[PDB]
């Protein structure tokens, strides 16, 4: 068993390693922007034997800024740097999101009669449903189990360039679209709430002043869908949570009677917000109050008849 | 080095040991987000390695955060029954004294508002005066803010005396002279550095900004983080930038022109300088964020001695009066280290 | 085994020789 | 860095020709693209400024400020700034108002002078000092060189587009005349706290001084925080001259400059505060320092932007919230604090004012209150008090629903209608069982029942201790 699982697992690694380089070959001589002098010496190199991870990354993956295909080198490589990981996902979200608008553009352009730039092939995803498909793309790719998955520096990113780039309700996005797609990947819902939780500690721009608003409807998602979890695996077995969980909707209530209060001070005139807080306010009541429940003996009872 | 947790909701803000009162000088205080906890230093037989052991004694609550904290001369023992006087700064920017008996809080005085400082309050030091007749004459409170204040507070006999004096700019540390209390320090932000006579223009202005070396740019913002009295008669003066640069300057002989010896830090020192309370030559200063921390000697007998490296950030130090032991608050804990090479 | 080396590389974006 | 942004500067600055600009001004060009230098006439102040270690004759006033700067020059860098900072605390009040200007002085003077300088140097400076018609010459300079005049209109040639090259060299031009100001001053100043000067012959002139100090300070303070934003509302202040000026010769731009020094020195600093809000650190020291009604706002949402800012705004009384709470101008302060920090400081904010009022309002507050403490008792509380929008609470206890359930039981035991149903109906909606029995503590009978339509058993047996014909039935039951 010890020989046939050490050439299992050889042909495993190297099948990931030629994959990457047939999606880069692909890639670089299909790419408009790559002259044609360059792409027949791409060819040369890349349709033959396999090629290590280092040249594959610095020959080609990185010189044409295909960042989606840098980080599952990092994931083959086992690339301990999570700087440089961090560094790509920012260029990867960037990257995606100016692509996204170009494509709004042209589109936009088409509805009104001009004319698109000449060689340009004319309702395009908007830039947050285009960015959370690259994200999803890679996730499925290399299994969330990565290191180009820590949670704790890229859930924040994301919740980052959505307030700094307006993807939220002027758009008519939901503006939990960040939490959504993170859940749906299959992040586990304490983890989410152990993030969140250091987001509204820290204050770290963006997260700062009445912008809190929306990191505390982010926490109220999550721990909706925890509440959601835990009943529906209670009544599965029929067939963790710490007080931490309470204590974090507090200061959760706090915040949002901090940011109400300084809303109907604001130089100019009050906040709009003022009804849309005190919605707020009532939904994290309402959580406090299950978790509360299930906190002091109704989770030990959930498999328990009523 | 033996490490000793703080209670789980604990932040530490400030961490200072009692050397200012040789009868307490093995309480150590931690103020925090609820009040201000004493600790216990003791010999135990433990390796001598570490030959000494921290025990927690109790927690004063306040109810509010602590971010600067001195101990008085007027500490006292008693069996078993502690008297403890406190000078520190709360949430809502006042300036307080606290006296207590043990964790209860029997007295308290507090100077705030309009009276108060009209800004952030930066720091806050404490010394008592007795007059020729040696009853206890006077409490004398020091305080520096960001309102271009220093605030001498002085409770007498009949009653507090209050008195505000002008800054160039928000006063950032201040200390009373070593065996002579007539004479404390101030510190500007702007590198100003104030000699004054409380008892009386004001002595003596000296400057870092104008004095650094060059050979290394010390860089634009080169904020003074801290300006310490060295010695016991307070024969020195001790000024640290963020930057890391620092100098020191002597007060005995003949004619000066010049401070007399000058330096950098190998990081910067967000907390400033801790001078060791038995070797002048000698401070302390910690990168505060990656939780490191630099010995330094005046006259170059360094070398570069790093004793202390931990693998998280620095809230505050302090040197324990034996000179061997050091007390370090970071984000959860305290920590006991003795380097050796001072016992 | 990957070992990152932005200094010597070739300008993907220019011909040969 | 310092090095080698020193030599690119200068390397970049590297003369290539004179352009004379308008009619006389002399301009350099350099090297590099977009650099250039101009080489500006100075004024009389500048001309004693760049010429202390020099000038063989010149006037009273200026032998009496090549004296000070004779004696200033000796102390240090950090003895300097320690002083200008105490000098704004005279007018921040950091040094109390109820001070004396003699005792304010007798502060500065121990905390920042004493053992500062050498005696000598002192000696020297007293004596030079004592030839000078003091009164004479500061008024000279006060009322003359540094205040600057009255314009009724002096033709700023007006610009119809904006000047980036005038703009420019405008702003350095009074950043060099303010700077030059400011060096004098302080050096005045430091004078009138050194030596025992009538505090009320000259309370004028060193009020006027402290007062020119400070928004010398601030000014400059300004410069090298956000050039751009300096210039805009610098510009943005004189109306007629929106857009920039042109000049054509030197008089007309030292005019120009000098207008300048007046719009500093006499509606800019709430221009300017505005356009900055709509340079975090420096408005610490200038809310500290420029605030001192609408500073007391302006230092709390300055502050915001914890504990310093809630505690001013209690005690008085991001830009569209802000305009909202003055338009319905306590809690829509709190709620905007709490919207814009979602933590600590809008939690505590929220709270505070929810307390401090006790149906969409009402309903907001008491949901964001238990979301807040479920995360950091406030169930039962929040309960009883809406008791005393039923949907609402259902979705709230949905919510709710282990915590949940510690918190019924300890409201059941301090008991030992509406409310009562909707638990029921939610209970309703082993465990289930369990939970119906605790609150309905027949209904619980009722359901052991149904639920039975070892489990027999304890079942059969809870019925018969909760009875104590339907324990005879039970037994029947058990026993066939």
């Amino acid at each position: 068993r010890q020989q046939q699982q050490q050439l299992n697992h050889e042909a495993s690694e190297l099948l990931e390693i030629a994959h990457i380089q047939d999606d880069l070959l692909e890639r670089l001589v299909a790419d408009p922007r790559i002259p044609e002098e360059r792409k027949a010496e791409i060819e040369e190199f890349l349709d033959g034997p396999i090629r290590t991870l280092t040249d594959l990354f610095n020959d080609y993956a990185d010189q044409a800024n295909y960042y989606d295909l840098c980080l599952l080198i990092f994931h083959a490589a086992d690339f301990h740097n999570p700087r440089t990981i961090m560094d790509t996902w920012n260029n990867l979200i960037n990257q995606s999101h100016f692509e996204a608008e170009q494509r709004r553009e042209y589109w936009e352009i088409v509805q009104a009669g001009g004319d698109l730039p000449a060689g340009v092939i004319a309702e395009p995803p908007l830039p947050y449903v285009y960015v959370s498909q690259q994200i999803q793309l890679i996730a499925h790719r290399t299994s969330l189990d990565s290191l180009i998955f820590p949670v704790n520096s890229l859930l924040p990113v994301v919740c980052a360039y959505a307030i700094n780039n307006g993807q939220d309700a002027s758009i008519g996005a939901d503006p939990c679209w960040p939490i959504q797609l993170f859940l749906n990947l299959g992040v586990p819902h304490a983890l989410m709430v152990q993030v969140l939780e250091n987001v509204l500690d820290t204050q770290e721009a963006p997260f700062t002043g009445r912008r809190r608003k929306l990191v505390v409807q982010w926490i109220a998602m999550a721990v909706d869908m925890w509440v959601r979890e835990v009943e529906r695996r209670g009544a599965m077995a029929a067939a963790v949570m710490g007080s931490w969980v309470s204590e974090l909707l507090g200061r959760a209530d706090q915040v949002l009677t901090q940011i109400a209060g300084t809303g109907a001070t604001l130089r100019g005139g009050a906040a709009s917000d003022a009804e849309e807080i005190a919605s707020l306010r009532r939904t994290v009541k309402g959580l406090k109050r299950s978790v509360d429940m299930l906190l002091g003996g109704e989770m030990a009872r959930m498999s328990f008849f009523r | 080095s033996n490490q000793y947790q703080l209670p789980l909701n604990v932040r530490p803000y400030t961490t200072t040991w009692c050397s200012q009162s040789p009868s307490c000088s093995n309480l150590l205080a931690i103020g925090h987000d609820t009040g201000i906890t004493i600790y216990c230093a003791s010999e135990e037989q433990t390796p001598g390695s570490t030959g000494l052991t921290l025990q927690e004694l109790f927690t004063i609550q306040t109810g509010l955060p602590t971010l600067h904290l001195s101990f008085s001369s007027s500490c006292s023992y008693s069996e078993p029954v502690y008297s403890l006087f406190l000078a520190c700064v709360c949430q809502d920017n006042t300036v307080r004294l606290i006296i207590t008996k043990n964790e209860t809080i029997i007295t308290q005085h507090v100077l705030g508002g309009k009276s108060g400082h009209h800004n952030f309050v930066n720091d806050i030091d404490i010394a008592d005066v007795y007059s020729a007749d040696n009853r206890l004459a006077e409490q004398v409170i020091a305080s520096v803010g960001d309102d271009c204040t220093l605030i001498i507070w002085r409770l007498t006999d009949e009653g507090p005396i209050l008195a505000g004096y002008p800054l160039s700019s928000p006063g950032i540390s201040v200390q009373f002279r070593p065996s002579n209390p007539n004479q404390l320090i101030v510190g500007e932000r702007n590198g100003n550095i104030r000699i004054f006579d409380w008892t009386l223009p004001w002595l003596l202005t000296l400057n870092t900004l104008p004095l650094v070396n060059t050979c290394h740019s010390s860089g634009i913002a080169s904020s003074l983080a801290n300006v310490r009295w060295i010695g016991s008669d307070g024969s020195g003066i001790l000024a640290m930038c963020k930057s890391g640069a620092w100098l020191r300057w002597n007060l005995f002989g003949p004619k000066n022109l010049l401070p007399n010896v000058q330096g950098i830090s190998l990081f910067p020192s967000l907390l400033g300088a801790c001078p060791h309370p038995r070797y002048m030559d000698y401070f302390a200063t910690a990168h505060s964020q990656h939780g490191l921390i630099q010995l330094i000697n005046t006259y170059e007998k360094d070398s570069n001695s790093i004793p202390i490296q931990l693998g998280m950030p620095i809230v505050d130090f302090c040197w324990h009066q034996d000179g061997s032991h050091l007390a370090i608050a970071t984000e959860g804990s305290v920590l006991l280290t003795r380097l050796m090479g001072f016992t | 085994k990957l070992v990152i080396n932005k200094d010597m590389r070739t300008d993907l974006f220019s011909p040969p020789n | 860095l310092e090095t080698i942004l020193r030599d690119v500067k200068t390397a970049f600055n590297e003369a290539s020709s004179i352009t004379l600009y308008g009619d006389e001004i002399i301009l350099v060009n350099c090297f590099q693209p977009y650099n250039h230098s101009l080489y500006k006439l100075n004024t009389t102040v500048e001309n004693w400024f760049y010429n202390m270690h020099s000038e063989t004759d010149g006037s009273e006033l200026f032998k009496y400020l090549r004296t000070l700067n004779g004696f200033a020059s000796t102390l240090s860098n950090d003895v300097l700034r320690s002083i200008s900072k105490k000098f704004l605390d005279i007018i921040t009040g950091e040094l109390p108002d109820s001070m004396t200007t003699v005792e304010k002085f007798t502060d500065i003077f121990k905390n920042c002078l004493e053992n500062q300088f050498e005696i000598t140097n002192l000696k020297i400076l007293f004596d030079e000092l004592n030839s000078f018609d003091i009164p004479v010459v500061l008024n000279d300079l006060i009322n003359n060189q540094m205040k600057p005049g009255i314009f009724w209109k002096k033709d700023f040639i007006s610009a119809i587009k904006f000047d980036g090259f005038t703009s420019i060299i405008s702003l350095e031009s009074l950043h060099q005349l303010l700077s030059i100001h400011y060096r004098i001053t302080l050096q005045v100043l430091l004078t009138f706290v050194l030596f025992d000067l009538d505090t009320e012959i000259f309370g004028q002139h060193i009020s006027t001084l402290l007062d020119l100090h400070y928004k010398q300070f601030l000014l400059l303070n300004l410069y090298r925080q956000d050039k751009c934003l300096l210039a805009e509302v610098l510009l943005k202040d004189s109306s007629e001259f929106s857009f920039g000026v042109k000049f054509f010769n030197y008089g007309q731009l030292i005019a120009y400059i000098d207008s300048l020094n007046s719009n500093v020195y006499n509606t800019e600093n709430s221009f300017f505060m505005t356009f900055f809000r709509s340079s975090h650190k420096n408005i610490r020291f200038f809310l500290e320092n420029v605030e001192c009604e609408v500073q007391e706002f302006m230092f709390a949402m300055t502050l915001f932007s914890f504990d310093q800012s809630y505690e001013i705004f209690q005690l008085h009384d991001i830009w569209k919230d802000l305009l909202c709470t003055f338009t319905v101008p306590h809690s829509a302060f709190y709620y905007q604090l709490s919207l814009l920090f979602d933590q600590e400081f809008a939690l505590k904010c929220i709270s505070k004012s929810a307390e401090y009022s006790l149906q969409d309002f009402k309903e907001k507050q008491h949901i964001h209150y238990l979301n807040l403490l479920i995360h950091f008792e406030v169930l039962d509380v929040l309960r009883l008090g809406h008791e005393c929008r039923t949907n609402f609470l259902q979705l709230l206890l949905q919510e709710d629903i282990d915590f949940f359930s510690t918190l019924l039981r300890l409201c059941n035991a301090h008991s030992d209608k509406i409310v009562d149903s909707i638990l029921s109906q939610n209970l309703r909606s082993c465990f289930k069982k369990l939970y119906c029995f605790r609150m309905l503590n027949a209904a619980a009978e009722v359901l052991y029942q149904y639920i039975l339509m070892i489990r027999k058993r304890k079942c059969y047996l809870m019925v018969i201790n909760v009875l104590s014909v339907t324990l005879t039935d039970l037994r029947d039951e058990l026993r066939g």
